[PDB]
């Protein structure tokens, strides 16, 4: 199974 | 915290870095995020599937 951290932030 | 990746949808560069667009399993396109290549060490197979697809179309 393929997994990764999800980015919840980013440029404002 | 970590989530399951359904597939890789697209790629782009910004600021000299590669990012990939991720469809998160169990979510819809409204939840799609751009992710740094560094975050994707465990997405070998889905990254390759994407890369092959892009190669196919050229």
């Amino acid at each position: 199974k393929q997994t990764a951290r999800k980015s919840t932030g980013g440029k404002a | 915290d970590v989530f399951e990746v359904e597939k890789i949808l697209d790629m782009k560069t910004e600021g000299g870095k590669v990012l990939y667009k991720v469809r998160w399993k169990g979510y819809t396109s409204d939840d799609d995020t751009w992710e740094p290549e560094i975050h994707l060490e465990d997405c070998k197979e889905v990254l390759l599937e994407f890369r092959k697809k892009i190669a196919e179309n050229k």
